[PDB]
């Protein structure tokens, strides 16, 4: 053949492969967690989103700790041979490093872990996408195991994300909208980007609360891929 | 507006 | 004039800007910290990189962490109305969130925060970029103020960063040979990506010590930018 | 005169000191944060043990992250010179090293530098002490100027603080429950000795949430003193 | 029988208990870690002092991180039965929350986790004392299974800890003269405050280099403990 | 019983 | 190879 | 003196 390139992803597989989407509103009373009003805008919007990629979407609600850790480990086991990528979206209350669970905390590692490299085999080599929408703080505005890892956070390390009871957070609606604006035409860390600029610029806080009123907000995407990411191929 |  | 789209920033202004390289590879006895062999190839090879990349490049050697702050406090006095964005490489000694002085750490948010939107006008609405060569932990392998900011990590959050005695840190090594083959053809996210997989499989640690021999690392791209970036123009 | 020893610290000054007792009850809807039923009678329950120790008790409910640390700043830069000791009591949601306002989060060591030996001379080598009811986490069951500090906390490092909204907070109650009928006894280093057994051994939580049911908590008593505290003299 | 009173640790098995002193002097060279000097004249102090208090001492010296964890492991697996308590002391490189083995970091939590109330059954109820000398950060200056812990830090949360390279480390010289002063006379929690006094008042750090001369330290006294610890009896 |  |  |  002729002069091959290995600069972006091989998404030609039979599968696009599995969409997690883990849409956490209500929690247990005892952990004093608001229930999340607008998260089911997100949980459809991110649904049909990647319906449209050709994405096999499993859609969960309220899912406690041990749920999640256990959902997380069950899909790391099946066998992703034929499938391209990784997708597993969190929409949750959360802080640094963390992501609430509708009984406690998990830690967004032990999710992450489960996908490295030498543990999911069937994912080496394939782009494992980890979608955030949680506050990350309370600020207002052979290959390596961790390769192949894209982390698209709805906020910067240590601030607080918005989300809107109505329309949903600001940072899916983004992503949702670029996504379906872009993913037949941009390499996904400029889709992101586009991102970046909504929520920066389109957005703005309004609170009877002067503390948490006129804030803004910027995403924060984190890649450890080894390849460009095209949604569409051949 | 709400934060998470 | 015709159809004008906002998707890239704009670097066509009389001057590309300052490329800061704080290259530390003596310590303070006290500090316990070891020389950093190696960390001059790094820096020049930085400086000739973006040198040739037009930025106004300024090399400092051994900073305390006084001076640390003391430079970029000064540095984000000055006028950056006729320049299209700001790079600062740090080379040192690290932990995560941390950089350090050759007689102490700083926090890297203490010295990006000079930087912020509302804090460094003249560079409000421009790409700032800090690329960090330094370990991120011991493990092995209106605008936002805080948009507009990329952190070009040499490694992933909590893992150590390598560096040859000879040929300089694995991640400088690989950037600037990507910066030197692709500034002029590609967008800053997919150089960084190619670094990310240069990083990924051409190199891997060889220790006469078990616990550090045969490792691997991934670089981690943090980018709260807004538009694409390319560094040539028109 | 005799033989002089210097193994307690001087409690015989005309003043025993301020007892500052911040009451969070009520937080800003914005923030998210529940109600802290039953902290009314913590804050009374304080405000008589220590009025009996002839502390100069000052209540303060409700107060925002601003209002805390200007409280702080304002009350560390008043005459101590004639006052034995400081204590300053914060009754509050919380997290590791971290009380809330009732519109966000404050660093306690922003609180407690205020009081450091260097920054307060009118109570350099006098015992401040910070008594602690707020979460640390969420696991379930010349001298150097931090010295003379004495942190009391409700809980381990890391681990949630349990409240009644009935009979107020585990340790709250214990802790006046044990000044009280020791203050006039023992040491306080005993007396808080006294207080991690009796939260330890007589409380044990009971929810309709099997996550949070039976549950235990251990007080944290984190001593910087130098010197032996007795409440009584002479 | 007469009025009985539980205010007291029972001191009075067959066996104090174990003293494991792990004095880790020399790293290797790729951690980049200094070789402690003086550390072996704190071990041997050590080792004396609680000879002479009639614990089993068990001194280890250079373990990696592997061996440290294989060690506390082992130990807690022991029988304890005929033990009155549990001492382990590390003297090591550290951060906050860690301790270094030779070949890399051991999280305390890690170490500690192995003597909890339910997972050391011997143990329970009985104190599990940890002396740490390492540094915290690098500032200048039924029952709760976390209950009957004390920690001897050598330092405040967040600081360095000072180590003399002919007469030891400032904390471990301080404790040591003050438990073969008062063993046999003062509660565990009066020989510590005697010990934070000495190390506050008569040290003081002389360095070529103004970063970190003339600095001053403060111990940190942590303690779970439920009752009070006298190292004698009846 | 509830968690601060 | 060294670690930073 | 030297800092552990």
């Amino acid at each position: 053949s002729g002069i091959s390139l290995d600069n972006s992803y091989k998404m030609d597989y039979p599968e696009m492969g599995l969409c997690i989407i883990i849409n956490n509103k209500n929690f247990h009373k005892s952990t004093g967690m608001t229930s999340r009003s607008g998260t089911d805008v997100d949980a459809a919007n991110l649904r049909e989103t990647f319906r449209n990629l050709k994405y096999e979407v499993r859609n969960k609600n309220d899912l406690t700790r041990e749920e999640i850790v256990e959902l997380m480990r069950d899909v790391s086991k099946e066998d992703h041979s034929k499938r391209s990528s990784f997708v597993c979206v969190l929409l949750s209350h959360g802080e640094e490093g963390i992501i609430f669970g509708t009984n406690g905390p998990v830690d967004l590692k032990k999710i992450t872990n489960f996908f490295r490299g030498d543990r999911c085999r069937s994912l080496t080599g394939k782009p494992k996408l980890f979608i955030i929408q949680a506050c990350r703080g309370t600020e207002l505005d052979k290959i390596p195991v961790e390769a192949d890892f894209l982390y698209a956070y709805s906020t910067a390390p240590g601030f607080y994300s918005w989300r809107n009871s109505k329309d949903g957070s600001w940072f899916i609606q983004s992503l949702c909208a670029m996504l379906k604006q872009y993913a037949d035409k941009l390499e996904f860390m400029h889709i992101l980007t586009r991102v970046n600029r909504k929520v920066a610029t389109e957005f703005e806080s309004f609170s009877f609360d002067a503390t948490f009123h006129a804030k803004k907000q910027i995403p924060c995407i984190v890649s450890m891929l080894t390849k460009e990411l095209y949604f569409y191929h051949h | 507006d709400e934060v998470d």
